[PDB]
C-alpha cells in the first residue's frame, strides 16, 4: 500500500525527465519489476535514477 | 502543545476553546481546522502580530468584529469555511484590505445587503460556494480590479441580468463558476458587461433546447474561450443549436455524462476552433459521416464509453477528423473494424482499443487496412478476446511502438509469420495467454524486441529447438513465471548479453538443479553481464551449484524464496559484489558463517534472512550475532522473525537475545 507512493517517485522523474510517454511506459515496467522483486526500498530509488540516466 | 514543523501551529486536531496563546510569537499556519473555537478578539491575537495564512475551517464563529482585523494587517488567506458567519455587516471588514484569498463557504449569507467590501486592492481570488445566495450583486461601483477567479460554486441563482453585474465593468475573470444552481433565464446581456469573462463553467445545470440556443446567442460577441455542459442535459443536436457560438471564438467544450443520444447531420459545424472535446460516457447509438462536420480544429477526443453495448461507426466518419492526435474508444461495444473506418485519419498517434470489440477473434491481413496512412505509435489491444493472429495482420502498422496485446485468448503454435512488417516495435506483451508453443524461427522478424513479457503463458519448445530466444538480441526484459517450465537447455539464454531482468517464479526448475540428474546440474544463467535482477523463486532448488554465479557480476537483486533450500555451498557469493539485497525468506537453511554468506553482508542493504530455523548452538549463529551488532544494513526488524528453532537445549530465542559471551 505504502509502496504505491513510489510512483510519486517516477512522478517526479517525469517532471525532471521531460521525455516521451514511451518512455514513461518502460519506467514504468521496470520500477513494477524491481518493485515486485526488491523487498523495500533504498535500491527502488537509485535503479530507477540509474535507469532514468540511462534512457535520456 | 501543537506540532510546530518550522514556522507553522498546526494544531489540527486539539480539542480548544481558547487560542493557543503559548506558542512562538513568529507562527504563520495557525492551522487550527478543527478546534471548535467560539470567539476572536482584539486582545488574545495582539500577541500574533505576524501571522498571515489564519485558517479557522470546520469551527463555529458565529461573530467577526472589526478590531480583529485591526491587530492583523500582515494576514494574506484566510478561511472560514463551515463558520456562522450568517448576520453580515458594512464594516464586518471595512479596513482589512490586505488580502490575497478568501472563503466563506457553508456560511449561509442569505443577503449581501448593501456593500461588504468596496476596497480590496489584491482580491486575486474569492469563494462564495454553499451558502444559499441567490443573486450576483456584490458591490455597487467599479470594484474586483484583481479579482482573478471567482467561485459561486453552488447556489440559487434562477437568473442573470446586466445590471447585477455592471459591478464587473472592468473586472479580468478567468475562470467563472456558475454550477449546480438551476437556471431557466439568460436576461438579454449578461457577459459582454464583465469587461473580460473569460472562463465559464455551467456544469450539472439542465440547460438543454430552447435554453442553450439563446445562450449560445448570449455569449456571442463575449470573450469566452472554455466552456463546460457537463451532465447538462442534451438530449440530441442540430445545425442551430451553437450557432452564435460561432462569432464568439471558443476553445475548449465538455459534452460529457449528458446522455447524448444521436448527434445532428451538421451540428459542431459552426465551432472551427475547438481544440479540445469531451464526449465520454454518453449514449451514442450511431455516427454519421456527417456529425462531425467542422472538426477540423479537435485535437483531443474523449469516446472512452459513449459507444453503449450495435454501434455503426460509418464509412469515412472520420475524415474531418484531421487534427485529431489522441482517441481514446476505450470501453465500447463495437463490431469489428470496417474497411473504411478510421480513413483520414492522418494525425493520430494514440488508438487505446482495449475492451472496444466484441468480435475480433481472429486478426486476418484485411483487418487493420484503414490505419495504412495513419500514424499510430500506441495500439494497445487487451481484452479483445483474440483467438489466433493470422499472417500479416500488422503489414499496415509501421510506426506502431507498443503492441499490449495481453490479457487475451491467444492460443497457437507461433510460425514468425504474424510479426511480418513491425520495423519498430519495442514492447510484445503477451501476458496472459492460453498457450504459445514456440518454432526456432518464431522471432526472427522481430529484432528490434526490447520487452518480451510471457508471464501465465505455457511455453513449449524451450529445450527441442536451439533456441526461440536466438534471434532477440536487444532485450531487456524476459519475463517467464507461471508457465511450469520443467526444463532448460544450456543455450536457452545465450547471445542475450544486455537482458536486466530475469523473472522466473512458478516455475518447476527443483529437478534440473540437483546432483544426481544425467550429465549434472544445468548452469543455464551462464553468459550474462548485465542481470541486474534474478528473481529465482518459487521453485524449490535444494541445492546450488558451486559455481553457477561466475558471470552475474552487476547483479543487485537476488532474491531468491520459497524454496526447500538449505545447507548452502562454500563461495557461493564469492564473485557477486554490488549485491543490494539478498533474499532468503521460507528456506531450510541451518547454519549461517563467513563462506556461507560471508561476502555478501558487504554492501548490504537489505536482508531477508527470514523464517528458515538455524540450529540455535553457539557455532551455528555466533559471526551472525556479531554481525548484526552493527548494521550498517537497513535489516528489517528483528523482533518476531529470527528464532531458535532446532535444539531443545536452548530453542526458541531471538538472535539479538543470545549470550554471545557463553561461547
Ligand atoms: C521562529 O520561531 C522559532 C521558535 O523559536 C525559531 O526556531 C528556532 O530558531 C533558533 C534560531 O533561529 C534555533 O536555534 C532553534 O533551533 C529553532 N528551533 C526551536 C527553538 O525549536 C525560528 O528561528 C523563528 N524564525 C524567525 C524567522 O524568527
Ligand atoms: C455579434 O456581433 C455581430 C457583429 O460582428 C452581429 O452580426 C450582425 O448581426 C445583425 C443582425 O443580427 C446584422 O444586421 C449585422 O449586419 C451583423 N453584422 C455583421 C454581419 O458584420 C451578431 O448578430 C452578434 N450576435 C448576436 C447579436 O447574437
Ligand atoms: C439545418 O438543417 C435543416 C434541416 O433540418 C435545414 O433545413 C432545410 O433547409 C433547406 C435549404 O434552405 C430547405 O430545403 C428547407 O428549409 C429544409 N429542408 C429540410 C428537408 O428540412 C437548414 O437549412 C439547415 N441550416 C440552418 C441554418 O438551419
Ligand atoms: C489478404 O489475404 C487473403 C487470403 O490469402 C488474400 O486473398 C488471396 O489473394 C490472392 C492474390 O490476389 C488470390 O490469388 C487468392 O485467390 C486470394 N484468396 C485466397 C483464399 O488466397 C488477399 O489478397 C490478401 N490481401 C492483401 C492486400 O494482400
Ligand atoms: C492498455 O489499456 C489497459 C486498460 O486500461 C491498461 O491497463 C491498466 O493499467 C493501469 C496501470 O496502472 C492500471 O491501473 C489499470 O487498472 C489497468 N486497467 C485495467 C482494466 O485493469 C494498460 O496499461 C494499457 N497499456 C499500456 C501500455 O499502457
Ligand atoms: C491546514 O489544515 C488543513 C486541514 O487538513 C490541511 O488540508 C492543510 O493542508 C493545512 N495547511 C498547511 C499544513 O499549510
Ligand atoms: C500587506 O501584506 C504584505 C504581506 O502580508 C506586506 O508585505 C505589506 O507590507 C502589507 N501592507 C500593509 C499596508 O499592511
Ligand atoms: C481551459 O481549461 C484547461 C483545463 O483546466 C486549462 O488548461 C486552460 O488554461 C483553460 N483555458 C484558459 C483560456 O484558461
Ligand atoms: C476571436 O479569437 C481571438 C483569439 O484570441 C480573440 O482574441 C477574439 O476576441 C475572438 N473574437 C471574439 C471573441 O469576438
Ligand atoms: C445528414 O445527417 C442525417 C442524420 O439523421 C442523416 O440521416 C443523413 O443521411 C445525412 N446526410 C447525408 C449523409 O448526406
Amino acid at each position: 500500500s505504502l509502496e504505491e507512493e513510489a510512483e510519486r517517485v517516477v512522478e517526479e522523474l517525469v517532471k525532471e525527465f521531460n521525455l516521451s510517454r514511451t518512455q514513461e511506459i518502460a519506467l514504468r515496467r521496470y520500477a513494477e519489476y524491481a518493485a515486485r522483486a526488491t523487498a523495500s526500498e533504498e535500491v527502488i530509488e537509485e535503479l530507477l535514477r540509474d535507469v532514468a540516466e540511462r534512457l535520456s | 502543545k501543537c506540532t510546530v514543523s518550522h514556522e507553522v501551529a498546526d494544531c489540527s486536531h486539539l480539542k480548544l476553546t481558547q487560542v493557543p496563546d503559548d506558542l512562538p510569537t513568529n507562527i504563520t499556519v495557525l492551522n487550527l481546522t478543527h478546534n471548535q473555537l467560539r470567539r476572536l478578539p482584539a486582545a488574545n491575537f495582539t500577541r500574533y502580530s505576524q501571522l498571515t495564512s489564519l485558517d479557522v475551517g470546520f469551527n463555529t464563529i458565529s461573530k467577526l468584529e472589526p478590531e480583529l482585523c485591526q491587530k492583523l494587517p500582515m494576514l494574506k488567506v484566510l478561511n472560514l469555511q463551515h463558520n456562522e458567519l450568517s448576520q453580515l455587516s458594512d464594516k464586518t471588514f471595512a479596513f482589512c484590505t490586505n488580502l490575497t484569498e478568501l472563503h466563506l463557504m457553508s456560511n449561509s449569507i442569505q443577503k449581501i445587503k448593501n456593500n461588504p467590501f468596496v476596497k480590496q486592492k489584491n482580491l486575486i481570488t474569492l469563494d462564495l460556494s454553499h451558502n444559499g445566495l441567490s443573486s450576483t450583486k456584490l458591490g455597487t461601483q467599479v470594484q474586483l480590479e484583481n479579482l482573478q477567479e471567482l467561485l459561486l460554486s453552488n447556489n440559487k441563482i434562477q437568473a442573470l441580468k446586466s445590471e447585477e453585474l455592471d459591478i464587473f465593468a472592468n473586472s479580468s475573470l478567468k475562470k467563472l463558476e456558475l454550477s449546480s444552481n438551476q437556471i431557466k433565464e439568460f436576461s438579454p446581456g449578461c457577459f459582454h458587461a464583465i469587461g473580460r469573462l473569460f472562463g465559464l463553467f455551467l456544469n450539472n445545470v439542465q440547460l438543454g433546447p430552447s435554453l442553450t440556443e439563446k445562450l449560445c446567442l448570449e455569449l456571442a460577441n463575449t470573450s469566452i474561450r472554455n466552456l463546460s455542459l457537463s451532465n447538462s442535459q442534451l438530449s440530441t443536436t442540430s445545425n442551430t443549436t451553437f450557432l452564435g457560438l460561432k462569432w464568439t471564438n471558443l476553445t475548449m467544450l465538455d459534452l460529457s455524462y449528458n446522455n447524448l443520444n444521436v448527434v445532428g447531420n451538421d451540428s459542431f459545424a459552426w465551432l472551427p476552433q475547438l481544440e479540445y472535446f469531451f464526449l465520454e460516457y454518453n449514449n451514442i447509438q450511431h455516427l454519421f459521416s456527417h456529425s462531425l462536420h467542422g472538426l477540423f480544429n479537435v485535437r483531443y477526443l474523449n469516446l472512452k464509453r459513449s459507444f453503449t453495448k450495435l454501434p455503426k461507426i460509418d464509412d469515412f466518419s472520420f475524415q474531418w477528423l484531421k487534427c485529431l492526435e489522441h482517441l481514446n474508444m476505450e470501453d465500447n461495444d463495437i463490431p469489428g473494424i470496417k474497411s473504411n473506418m478510421f480513413t483520414g485519419l492522418i494525425n493520430l498517434k494514440y488508438l487505446s482499443l482495449s475492451n472496444s470489440f466484441t468480435s475480433l477473434r481472429t486478426l486476418t491481413n484485411e483487418t487493420f487496412v484503414s490505419l495504412a496512412h495513419s500514424p499510430l505509435h500506441i495500439l494497445n489491444l487487451t481484452k479483445n478476446k483474440i483467438s489466433k493472429i493470422e499472417s500479416d495482420a500488422f503489414s499496415w502498422l509501421g510506426h506502431l511502438e507498443v503492441l499490449d496485446l495481453g490479457l487475451n485468448e491467444i492460443g497457437q503454435e507461433l510460425t514468425g509469420q504474424e510479426w511480418r512488417g513491425l520495423e519498430n516495435i519495442f514492447e510484445i506483451y503477451l501476458s496472459y495467454n492460453k498457450y504459445l508453443q514456440l518454432t526456432r524461427n518464431s522471432f526472427a522478424l522481430v529484432p528490434s524486441l526490447q520487452r518480451l513479457m510471457l508471464r501465465r503463458v505455457a511455453l513449449k519448445n524451450v529445450d527441442s529447438s536451439p533456441s526461440p530466444f536466438q534471434p532477440l538480441r536487444n532485450l531487456t526484459i524476459l519475463d517467464l513465471s507461471n508457465n511450469n517450465i520443467a526444463n532448460i537447455n544450456d543455450d536457452m539464454l545465450e547471445g542475450l548479453e544486455k537482458l536486466e531482468i530475469l523473472d522466473l517464479q512458478h516455475n518447476n526448475l527443483a529437478r534440473l538443479w540437483k546432483h544426481a540428474n544425467p550429465g549434472g546440474p544445468i548452469y543455464f544463467l551462464k553468459g550474462l553481464s548485465h542481470l541486474h535482477i534474478l528473481n529465482l523463486e518459487s521453485n524449490g532448488f535444494d541445492e546450488i551449484p558451486v559455481e553457477v554465479f561466475k558471470d552475474l557480476f552487476e547483479l543487485k537483486i537476488i532474491d531468491l524464496g520459497l524454496n526447500n533450500l538449505n545447507t548452502l555451498p562454500a563461495s557461493v557469493f564469492n564473485n557477486q559484489v554490488s549485491l543490494k539485497s539478498l533474499n532468503l525468506q521460507k528456506n531450510l537453511i541451518t547454519s549461517v558463517e563467513k563462506k556461507v554468506f560471508g561476502p555478501a553482508f558487504r554492501n548490504l542493504t537489505e536482508l531477508d534472512m527470514r523464517f528458515n530455523p538455524f540450529d540455535c548452538t553457539c557455532e551455528s549463529i555466533a559471526w551472525f550475532v556479531n554481525w548484526i551488532n552493527e548494521t550498517h544494513t537497513n535489516i528489517p526488524e528483528l523482533s518476531s522473525h529470527y528464532l531458535c528453532n532446532t535444539p531443545p537445549h536452548y530453542h526458541g530465542f531471538p538472535v539479538r537475545l543470545f549470550d554471545t559471551s557463553s561461547c
